């Protein structure tokens, strides 16, 4: 190695902060990319509703029911 | 726009528009018919189609024909003092 | 023929002479020079 | 007693007549002190507490204070009394003037003025709002937002660029 | 010059162990040629002293210019014996420091560009005094020296660092017999009085120079012609809290810049302000410029020309 | 009520001026700079303000992206500054 | 400066862009703003007392200008409360809007700053970004050319060429020459807005690449009538021929392609039955020649601004589109024009 | 209506404020800090009474370019206060 | 007059490239005549002998104003066409707005002298 083990046991010695600076912050942006979880963040975000419910009219339409528990609909049970 | 934006979205400038969530505009439903009288250029160069439409559309914002109207209420019930005032609450 | 008397009356002041503009002096030919006469320069502790 | 924002508006004035007038920039800057934080009440009657504290924590807790330096740098040490300064009480007069004589006006509800809108009542279309909404509602609970307004991020990131690099080319 | 992101820039390879050193105040006599001659083996490139022929021996080719054409009727000759009515007196100055505006120009940009030790034979900042020491006696109007000083003004707070290390040479009053020793018949038979004014004058402008935070030093004639002595003193005594001490980053480029070209540099040489004695008349300057044009010499672009070089026309 | 919160305090606190003062008988030109720095990283934490507030709603790709992007920026910033920055 | 200054100088390019390309109201705030931070650090860069008064004066009049648009966009709230960049919809938000925009330009009753602003500017790099920076404003007028009063647009136009017509002869400075060609060239700009929004944008062409075809040329050091005076014979003589083509060009002259606006703008103002106010436009731009008739004899005479130093070293400026521009700025009424269908 | 009859007349008596002088360049620069507040409380009454919510984020932009001039602009006043003794409209060079 | 059923991006609309460009014009040789003039006066800012006989740069000064000229000239083609299109439809919709008058032999009053 000419600067891989060079330029980095030198930033240990000479100001040891400065290799925090750019390994956490650098983590923070190559680690949300990397992992397989960040998916079920987005679905817990978009099921949570905060506006109240609206209801159509149903002409021959499928995957829809009444308000009572019935196998219709998104309505997300990811891990319980 | 000197320049325009083709291929590119960065507007959401106008009223009643996409929701940050589902709030609505408190007046989403007047704009509801302006923006559907002109979208066209008819009554953009003239303005004289879409004038009954206009005139409500600038009573939702201001609402200054009704703050005339509850004044002439209000200075009418102060004129029943000491006459024939009757007050139900 | 133009002379030295021709370019003194067009010179760099004002071009015509006012009775208002007088004390209007005419600035240096290049970058001028601020007033660097009496100034804090460095201040004393007792 | 019955107001809420019209008693706290004349107040708001009242900080900018000091601005007009000119009574040394100490005694000026006691006036953003004053008609700043009156200013956060105004914002925050109608709703939006995030909106209103935003004064509190920029030109109360920045804007000012930054200007408190300066003062200091440049016209510093004594501030001359306002009540010898010639003008300066004459400024001060004729601007409470503008805004006191007009206010007997605005009693009876409606007034005459120099634009078309007239004054109302201001106290039963004071809050101009029902209900609306219920939960992160009062149209401030969600109001600051990266998605949708993407763009405006990046240019107030280039212009908080240019300030750090162009001040320290100034000075 | 413009693009200096890359490799080139400012004090790098440079800067170290290179300073420039002016060895000024001769009085009338020719004894810092001597000087200058010998403090050869620190310093790498040691400039002549500029005269009525530099202007054309630099930027042009080779051979000086005729006397005509280079600068009118301009000649050193005519100030050796200095007369009354519309004769040089000042004039010849006038080119006399616009010549060592340009040798302080190319000596610094031979510093920045290439770190050498450059040697100055009399620097601007010794020009004022052989001028006033002429103004004593009666040969120069008042009104002149003034143009003068406005072209001071504007010439020098362009180059933001004066000198690193400035010679004084103090000699005895009895200087013009070592003139008359000399084998020069022009530059005999010159006023006593002129050159005991140079030394007067001297004297007081040398304390601005040394309060100005550069290293000044002072030399006898016993002491002068002496390569050991005066080459350990300049390796000795280093250069501290001086203006020549400056950022590489915006102070050192923006002189690089203002120092590269020669035109951009004597821009503020040339006054507005008419003058009867620095010549006015367009007439026969204009057959001048044109004789300058018919001249072999540039005339045609600044590199290549007809009748000189030129290996393709493209 | 906030406005009764607010004015017993300071009431209570010009108070103790009054007993204060009737009870008894008897330049530098290099800290501007760090003012401009405070009030210019103000403003970066202010747009970094709704943070732990838009995120409870909003799409989390789209605001990621424009949320570092903030912090990058107000690094750069300093990044800048460190290239002779001053003897204070 | 290294690569700092050209960051600085993109942020400016980039700051009308965002002008150009816009919609919402307080999206072309922003790019006026951007260019406020913008400008101020190449208005000083020589650190000059004159550099600080002139940024001084610069910024305390452009920053109350944006405070004033900004006014115009809040009653833009207050009425309609439509945040699109079309119409006003106000008769007392289209005079805060149009007074605004005067300020940022060279419009009549906001002039004075321009003048004494142009003074301080170090260098002539600084002095394009005064004459290209007044393209922003411009592109606003533009997009809001309805709903806009004659009355207090008009009466800044024909004003502006008054005032500038007279406000040159009594300079002899060659910054304050150009700085009140700028309130002269405002006048023809704004009287074309109502009648056809076009030839406009094409007054613009013209008018930027003739200005910085100038200061370009003006690269050889000069920033008075005298000390442009010795370049006739000391200097180049065929600099002055070019300088001329420009000079004259400026000025309402049928040869050259600065008559192309004056062309265009009493053309379309004749057409919709108004003779009167053109008449008035054409005489007070004699005014605006006579300053450049005094500036041709420093080039075509001899003058005697001799000079006892002579140059022999060729000159070695930039010269980045002082070339180009000129032979586009002294011959385009022949080559073309059927440009304004091109442009606009 | 009742309302903006007192925050508009505080925004002409800071146009007032702003172009009346005594010598003080510190109290132009101090009314352009008011300015930006009165444009500030004008924004916002207007998008809280009518429920916008997407133009709630546009006075906390107005909030970041308001520092942006007043403290850029106040680096140039120290400017003057180098070059110069103390701050005054009266101390100019410029014709 | 006006920008109606047309948008930027792209110059030329592409959807209506119907007419024929210019082909070997006499508007192209001016403007060529132009190029060639830009590659005359640099040589007399920039001191080069000979403006007819220098330095061969001048290809690029030729070519560059024939190349923006040629796509100028192709939005001029485009533009008036275009004008003159929404005249004649507005003729073609309305009929009422323009109205013709044919065959007359009016009296006229005669000047003497």
């Amino acid at each position: 190695a000419e600067r891989v083990a060079a330029f980095l046991k030198n930033v240990w010695a000479k100001e040891p902060v400065l290799v925090a600076s750019f390994a956490i912050a650098g983590l923070a942006v190559i680690l949300p990319t990397l992992s397989p979880y960040t998916k079920y963040s987005l679905m817990i975000n978009x099921x949570x509703x905060x506006x109240x419910x609206x209801x159509x009219x149903x002409x021959x339409x499928x995957x829809x029911x009444x308000x009572x528990x019935x196998x219709x609909x998104x309505x997300x049970x990811x891990x319980x | 726009q000197k320049r325009l934006g083709v291929d590119l979205d960065r507007w959401m400038t106008i009223q009643s528009a996409e929701q940050p969530h589902g709030i609505p505009s408190r007046c989403h439903a007047f704009e509801k018919e302006w923006i559907e009288c002109a979208h066209g250029i008819g009554s953009i160069r003239a303005e004289k189609e879409c004038k009954i439409e206009f005139e409500d559309f600038r009573e939702c914002l201001l609402r200054q024909k009704t703050m005339k109207r509850l004044h002439a209420i209000r200075r009418q019930r102060e004129k029943l003092i000491k006459e024939g005032k009757y007050t139900p609450p | 023929q133009p002379d030295v008397e021709w370019a003194e009356q067009y010179g760099g002041a004002v071009m015509y002479p006012t009775k208002e503009t007088a004390h209007w002096k005419p600035p240096p030919w290049n970058d001028v020079d601020p007033p660097k006469d009496t100034l804090v320069s460095n201040l004393t502790l007792n | 007693m019955l107001y809420i924002v019209f008693i706290l508006s004349v107040i708001f004035v009242m900080g900018f007549v000091g601005f007009s007038s000119k009574p040394s920039p100490i005694y000026g800057g006691l006036g953003l002190i004053v008609s700043g934080g009156v200013g956060c009440g105004i914002v925050l009657n109608f709703g939006g507490s995030f909106l209103g504290l935003m004064v509190f924590l920029i030109y109360l807790g920045g804007m000012m204070v930054v200007f408190g330096y300066t003062t200091a740098m440049a016209t510093e040490q004594y501030p001359e009394i306002w009540l010898s300064n010639k003008a300066v009480l004459g400024a001060f007069v004729t601007g409470l003037l503008m805004e006191f004589f007009m206010v007997y006006y605005v009693l009876k509800d409606k007034e005459v003025e120099v634009v078309f809108e007239f004054n109302g009542l201001g106290d039963w279309v004071i809050y101009d709002t029902g209900d609306s909404g219920f939960f992160s509602e009062e149209a401030m609970g969600i109001a600051a937002l990266y998605s949708y307004g993407t763009w405006l991020v990046i240019v107030t990131g280039w212009s908080l660029l240019i300030g750090v690099v162009v001040i320290m080319e100034i000075t | 010059p413009l693009a200096y992101i890359l490799g080139e820039k400012a004090t790098k390879k440079m800067t170290e162990k290179s300073k420039l050193i002016t060895v000024d105040g001769n009085i009338c006599s020719g004894k810092s040629k001597l000087a200058k001659e010998i403090a050869e083996k620190l310093g790498l490139k040691h400039f002549p002293e500029a005269g009525i022929h530099y202007v054309d021996s630099t930027t042009g080719d080779g051979k000086p210019l005729p006397v005509q054409f280079s600068g009118n009727c301009s000649l050193e000759k005519f100030y050796d014996d200095p007369k009354s009515n519309d004769g040089n007196s000042y004039r010849l100055q006038a080119w006399l420091y616009a010549s060592r505006l340009l040798q302080y120009a190319d000596a610094l940009e031979h510093l920045l560009s290439t770190g050498q030790g450059v040697v100055l034979e009399r620097s601007i900042y010794s020009d004022f005094v052989f001028l006033e020491a002429m103004y004593r006696q009666g040969f120069i109007r008042k009104q002149c020296v003034d143009h003068y000083n406005q072209v001071k003004k504007v010439t020098i707070c362009e180059y933001l660092p004066p000198h690193v290390v400035v010679y004084v040479d103090v000699p005895v009053p009895e200087v013009q017999s070592r003139i008359q020793k000399k084998g020069n018949p022009h530059e005999m038979k010159i006023t006593s009085a002129y050159l005991q004014d140079i030394e007067n004058a001297y004297k007081g402008t040398f304390l601005p120079e040394m309060s100005e935070k550069c290293e000044v030093l002072q030399y006898s004639a016993w002491e002068a012609q002496d390569a050991e002595k005066v080459v350990e003193d300049i390796e000795y005594l280093k250069y501290d809290k001086g203006p020549w001490l400056d950022q590489n980053d915006r102070n050192l480029h923006k002189l690089r810049m203002l120092v590269q070209d020669k035109l951009e540099v004597l821009n503020y040489t040339s006054i507005p302000v008419f003058l009867p004695e620095v010549t006015v008349g367009a007439h026969q300057s204009d057959q001048v410029f044109q004789e300058f044009t018919e001249l072999p010499g540039r005339k045609y672009r600044a590199g290549y020309n007809e009748d000189v070089g030129d290996k393709w026309i493209w | 009520n906030l406005m009764l919160a607010l004015l017993t305090n300071f009431t209570l606190a010009t108070l103790l001026v009054i007993i204060a003062f009737w009870l008894p008988q008897l330049f530098s030109m290099k800290f501007f700079l760090v003012a401009i720095t405070f009030l210019l990283f103000d403003l970066e934490i202010a747009l970094l303000l709704p943070l732990p507030w838009a995120s409870q709603t909003a799409n989390l790709n789209t605001m990621l992206t424009m949320a570092l992007f903030l912090i990058i920026l107000l690094a750069v910033s300093l990044a800048y500054e460190w290239t002779q920055k001053g003897l204070e | 400066n290294p690569i700092i200054f050209i960051i600085i100088l993109l942020t400016i390019m980039l700051g009308t862009i965002i002008v150009m390309i816009s919609s919402h109201w307080l999206l072309v705030w922003i790019g006026f703003e951007m260019n406020m931070l913008a400008i101020i650090p190449i208005m000083m860069k020589n650190h000059n007392p004159r550099a600080t008064e002139a940024s001084t004066k610069y910024f305390l009049t452009q920053s109350t200008a944006s405070m004033l648009l900004m006014m115009a966009v809040i009653i833009n709230l207050m009425f309609s409360g439509q945040w699109t960049v079309m119409k006003l919809f106000n008769p007392m938000a289209s005079m805060l809007m149009t007074m605004a925009l005067a300020m940022k330009l060279g419009m009549a009753p906001f002039h004075f700053w321009v003048p004494e602003v142009t003074q301080g500017i170090p260098l002539s790099s600084g002095l394009i970004l005064l004459t290209w920076q007044k393209l922003a404003p411009m592109s606003v007028l533009y997009q809001i050319f309805p709903s806009i009063n004659l009355n207090l647009i008009l009466t800044l136009s024909v004003l502006s060429i008054l005032i500038g017509g007279w406000g040159g002869l009594n300079q002899t400075q060659l910054r304050k020459i150009m700085a009140y060609s700028s309130i002269a060239h405002m006048g023809w700009m704004t009287a074309v807005l109502p009648y056809n929004p076009t030839m406009t944008l094409l007054n613009l062409i013209i008018y930027i690449i003739m200005t910085s075809t100038m200061f370009t040329m003006f690269m050889a050091n000069s920033t008075t009538t005298t000390l442009s005076l010795s370049h006739t014979w000391n200097k180049t003589p065929i600099m002055t021929v070019l300088i001329l083509a420009t000079l004259l060009s400026m000025g309402g002259l049928p040869p050259l392609s600065g008559f192309m606006p004056k062309w265009m703008i009493i053309q379309e103002m004749t057409k919709n039955n108004s003779i009167i106010l053109p008449t008035f436009m054409a005489i007070t731009a004699l005014l605006n020649l006579y300053f450049y008739m005094r500036l041709t004899y420093s080039t075509t005479l001899t003058m005697f601004p001799s000079t006892n130093n002579m140059k022999m070293k060729w000159q070695f400026p930039l010269m980045k589109k002082m070339t180009f521009l000129p032979t586009m700025v002294v011959l385009s009424t022949m080559m073309l024009p059927l440009t304004p269908m091109l442009s606009v | 209506s009742m309302v903006y009859m007192n925050i508009m007349m505080a925004f002409t008596v800071s146009l007032v404020g702003l172009l009346m002088y005594r010598s003080h360049l510190m109290s132009s620069l101090l009314c352009l800090e008011g300015m930006m507040l009165s444009l500030f409380v004008m924004a916002a009454l207007t998008i809280l009474n009518s429920h916008f919510t997407l133009a709630s984020m546009m006075p906390i932009i107005l909030l970041v370019f308001a520092a942006c001039e007043a403290a850029l602009g106040l680096s140039l006043l120290v400017m003057v206060s180098n070059t110069y003794g103390t701050d005054y409209v009266q101390n100019l060079n410029l014709l | 007059g006006r920008q109606g059923r047309a948008t930027f991006q792209f110059l030329p609309d592409e959807a209506r490239s119907l007419p024929p460009p210019k082909l070997t014009d006499p508007r192209l040789a001016f403007v060529g005549f132009l190029g060639y003039c830009s590659g005359l006066i640099d040589n007399a800012i920039r001191r080069r002998p000979v403006l007819l006989a220098g330095l061969h740069r001048q290809l690029l000064y030729i070519t560059s104003f024939v190349f923006v000229g040629y796509y100028l000239l192709k939005r001029q083609d485009y533009m008036y066409a275009v004008r003159d299109h929404d005249m004649f439809s507005y003729i073609k919709s309305h009929x009422x707005x323009x109205x013709x008058x044919x065959x007359x032999x009016x009296x006229x009053x005669x000047x003497x002298x």
